[PDB]
């Protein structure tokens, strides 16, 4: 098999959701397939493979793939989209009667169900006594998503999500931080788009 | 087999000769090194089918490979460029497929060892807004002015790594973004019930494992020679 597609070098699906990852081969004679994970950061594990058996090949952890060789696919399946499912996916195909090559990956971003979000900027003081602070932006839903700074001093990071297990809880939340003095949380996150209910205490 | 990878993680100067050794105890005749870079996945450098037998992969330019015995297949940077940072992968076959792989060689070339540095690390206390508003209490740790990008953060409540309650950002970003020596920074968040962060018996402590210089390397600045090193910041909970 002389090549192997997966698109999308990232993905989402709604916590819940049914998974699909899709990949596609090109080889004329049926070939061996495979997908693999990868947790950061850490190894690869074999989740499942297609061997000239079984068309249906299931997997580890209610995954599952068909291998459909009148459209090339072998796409990976999962019926439920779970938090513990965010990783790294490759397809891999036998090439030349010596070898896997890997398909390109997908990372898999789980989008938490947020039933009742509380959106908030707070401040965050260093437990040490300057008064340096970080704004921490928190506990919006699925449809905010965090701009990257329009000011080479101000710094903002990707939208992260916890999963607090005490109280099975999880919560989206991303930090801005600056040392120009005139930086306040106020404007912190000017340039993302907001909830228009976000909460700004004093 | 056990299929063993020496070394785990290594930062180099650009220039220098750089050996990589894969091992296994199954004696299969097909061993493998491969790359993996974000976006391109795991491409393949170099492959043996037995003692007698070497053959380049897709991206063999700059390596080369001996295999000095069945159970033995180095890889070497010739002359390690900043490009050839990656994480490095060796694997074993079977005859039908049946891949074994390595752990990884995380490994880091740098132009100019002079610009290493480690992490200043500081935690940031919950708001007392976030408190009343939520009963919640969200932790955020700050690693910054690090160089290169090869760091490890974990937190720590009363003496015991916690992975609840946690999120870190995938990737650090660039402090100097114009910049291709920039120094790096990093976030994460720690939260927990208002209840325990109110408690003052409870320590809460951000560690940041950096990878840099060994005690091998010259060092001629004043500032601290920046060695492999843990960077710690820490808050104890607070009813007031």
């Amino acid at each position: 098999a002389q090549s192997v597609t997966q698109l999308g070098s990232h993905v989402s699906v709604s916590e819940g959701a049914l998974v699909l990852l899709r990949c596609n081969y090109s080889s004329s004679v049926p070939p061996y397939l495979f997908w693999y994970v990868q947790y950061p950061n850490q190894g690869l594990q074999l989740l499942l493979k297609y061997t000239s058996a079984a068309t249906l090949v299931k997997g580890i952890n209610g995954f599952e793939a068909e291998f459909k060789k009148s459209e090339t696919s072998f796409h990976l399946t999962k019926p439920s989209a779970h938090m513990s499912d965010a990783a790294e996916y490759f397809c891999a195909v036998s090439e030349q009667d010596d070898k896997i090559i890997f398909g390109k990956g997908t990372r898999l971003h789980i989008l938490p169900n947020i039933q009742n979000p509380d959106p908030a900027v707070y401040q965050l003081r260093d437990s040490k006594s300057s008064d340096k602070s970080v704004c921490l932006f928190t506990d919006f839903d699925s449809q905010t998503n965090v701009s990257q700074s329009k000011d080479s001093d101000v710094y903002i990071t990707d939208k992260c999500v916890l999963d607090m297990r005490s109280m099975d809880f999880k919560s989206n939340s991303a930090v801005a931080w600056s040392n120009k003095s005139d930086f306040a949380c106020a404007n912190a996150f000017n340039n993302s788009i907001i909830p228009e209910d976000t909460f700004f205490p004093s | 087999a056990d299929v063993t990878q020496t070394p785990r993680n290594r930062i180099t100067k650009t220039g220098k000769r750089i050996m990589l050794e894969c091992s296994q105890t199954k004696g299969h005749d097909r061993m493998y090194w491969y790359r993996q870079d974000p976006g391109l996945g795991l491409r393949l450098i170099y492959y043996s089918f037995d003692v007698k037998d070497i053959n380049k992969g897709e991206i063999s330019d700059g390596y080369s490979v001996s295999r000095q015995a069945q159970a033995k297949f180095s890889l070497s940077l010739e002359s390690a460029i900043p490009n050839q940072t990656a994480l490095y992968f060796c694997a074993t076959s079977d005859e039908s497929y049946g891949y074994t792989f390595g752990s990884g060689t995380r490994l880091t070339v740098v132009e100019d060892l002079n610009k290493v540095s480690p992490p200043e690390v500081a935690v940031f206390e919950p708001s007392e807004a976030e408190i009343s508003h939520t009963q919640k209490a969200t932790l955020v740790c700050l690693a910054t002015g690090f160089y290169p990008d090869h760091v490890e953060l974990s937190w720590w409540v009363n003496g015991k790594e916690v992975h609840s309650g946690v999120c870190t950002d995938p990737q650090p970003l660039k402090e100097q973004p114009a910049l291709n020596d920039s120094r790096y920074s990093l976030s994460s968040r720690l939260r927990v019930s208002a209840t325990f962060w109110q408690n003052p018996r409870n320590h809460f402590r951000c560690q940041v494992q950096f990878y840099g210089l060994s005690e091998n390397d010259e060092w001629t600045q004043d500032r601290a020679k920046p060695v492999t090193q843990i960077v710690s910041a820490e808050a104890w909970g607070r009813a007031d």
